[PDB]
């Protein structure tokens, strides 16, 4: 089982304040540290600080500004980040991590993106991108999906609810008038389309929202 | 506070070559450093822990060497799955701190594009806007160049391109061009056209439909 939840995505105007959580799940120790590590988009793994939950006291990286502060629930089993005065400087994927205290992190959590902007909570709308009755193919066919205007960062695209992951790949957004836009591209096999269905999900953790959309063949 | 410099900050080797990433600690950390692989977009994946020690569920070509301030690790044969960036952290001394990262990039033989040209949809029509996405699919090297055209003469406003970074299923590259238009706009022109120029062949590869 996931040994570390984290949910998706925060978006917080700049100077408020977030509470990162991170549920974990599996084997607990009075032993465990839970650490963070925070990412900027293109940029390495920075630690932030550590908790032990079974005492509660948690230690801060020095080298930084301190914006975190670490408490846990042992009750819920849940850690907790709380990252206070944000900048666009504190935009980034934070994620958690567990040490059994021999110092290696043997389980990450799959991380939080937090953007710190002005701008509104957008959902993307989602469309097909299937041939023109013009277009000639071979033994593979190409399919797609066009997640528009959506905001802020991420969204998690699948093929059939994740059972087509072969000849799948997924572009990064790009961003225009506070607004992300991209796209997912699927192959397979000509014969298999349209007989056996291929459906794109579009799952934004922002704005809760979670959309299929199947591709047929155009009219 | 340990600092861990991991150079080259980019490793290029061919399928199935053996290939090493570097860590060098400022002090001596005795065997105190674990390693971590990070795919695009996933989460840090741990592969080897005290130096050398195999973590289990980890491909047996995985493996890692060194003790003091230097140490390694070692792909045997490198595939397209190992595409990712490589990060060393050490536990030695408070507080653990990471190395700075290496990507490893696979050169593959050259493969051409294939390209693929997407209409508007209808649900997108309705909503007063029209997107025509172009697709430049597993190509390699990643060098290459997109041109629109829109009833025979070349298009250069309304268009956003993305790059994928490099593929960890086949070590390729791939590339989408979106050209958006109003729906007005795009009624009032028949032909779209989405060329791609790559090394691969001379001449470009040209994909188009038309509005009606």
């Amino acid at each position: 089982q996931v040994q570390l939840q984290q949910p998706g995505a925060e978006l917080v105007k700049p100077g408020a304040s977030v509470k990162l959580s991170c549920k974990a799940s599996g084997y607990t120790f009075t032993s465990d540290w839970i650490h963070w590590v925070k990412q900027r988009p293109g940029h390495g793994l920075e630690w932030i600080g550590e908790i032990i939950p079974s005492y509660g006291r948690a230690n801060y990286n020095e080298k930084i500004q301190k914006k975190a502060t670490l408490t846990a629930d042992k009750s819920s089993s849940t850690a907790f980040m709380q990252l206070s005065s944000l900048t666009s400087e504190d935009s980034a994927v934070y994620y958690c991590a567990r040490e059994r205290g021999d110092g290696y992190f043997a389980v990450w959590g799959a991380g939080t993106t937090v953007t710190v902007s002005s701008a509104k909570t957008t959902p993307p709308s989602v469309y097909p991108l299937a041939p023109g009755s013009a277009a000639q193919t071979n033994s593979m066919v190409t399919l797609g999906c066009l997640v528009k205007g959506y905001f802020p960062e991420p969204v998690t695209v699948t093929w059939n609810s994740g059972s087509l992951s072969s000849g799948v790949h997924t572009f990064p957004a790009v961003l225009q008038s506070d607004l992300y836009t991209l796209s997912s591209s699927v192959t397979v096999p000509s014969s298999s389309w349209p007989s056996e269905t291929v459906t794109c999900n579009v799952a934004h953790p922002a704005s809760s929202t979670k959309v299929d959309k199947k591709i047929v063949p155009r009219d | 506070d340990i600092l861990l410099t991991q150079s080259p900050a980019i490793l290029s080797v061919s399928p199935g070559e053996r290939v090493s990433f570097s860590c060098r600690a400022s002090q001596s950390i005795g065997t105190d450093i674990h390693w971590y692989q990070q795919r695009t977009n996933g989460s840090p994946r741990l592969l080897i822990k005290y130096a050398s020690e195999s973590i289990s569920g980890i491909p047996s070509r995985f493996s890692g060497s060194g003790s003091g301030t230097d140490f390694t690790l070692s792909i045997n044969s490198v595939e397209s799955e190992d595409i990712a960036n490589y990060y060393c952290q050490q536990s030695n001394r408070w507080p653990f701190t990471f190395g700075s990262g290496t990507k490893l990039e696979i050169k593959r033989a050259d493969a051409a594009p294939t390209v693929s040209i997407f209409p508007p949809s209808s649900e997108q029509l309705t909503s007063g806007g029209a997107s025509v996405v172009c697709f430049l699919n597993n190509f390699y090297p990643k060098d290459i160049n997109v041109k629109w055209k829109i009833d025979g003469s070349e298009r250069q406003n309304g268009v956003l391109n993305s790059w994928t970074d490099q593929d960890s299923k086949d070590s390729t590259y791939s590339m989408s061009s979106t050209l958006t238009l109003t729906k007005d706009e795009y009624e009032r022109h028949n032909s779209y056209t989405c060329e791609a120029t790559h090394k691969t062949s001379t001449s470009p590869i040209v994909k188009s439909f038309n509005r009606n």
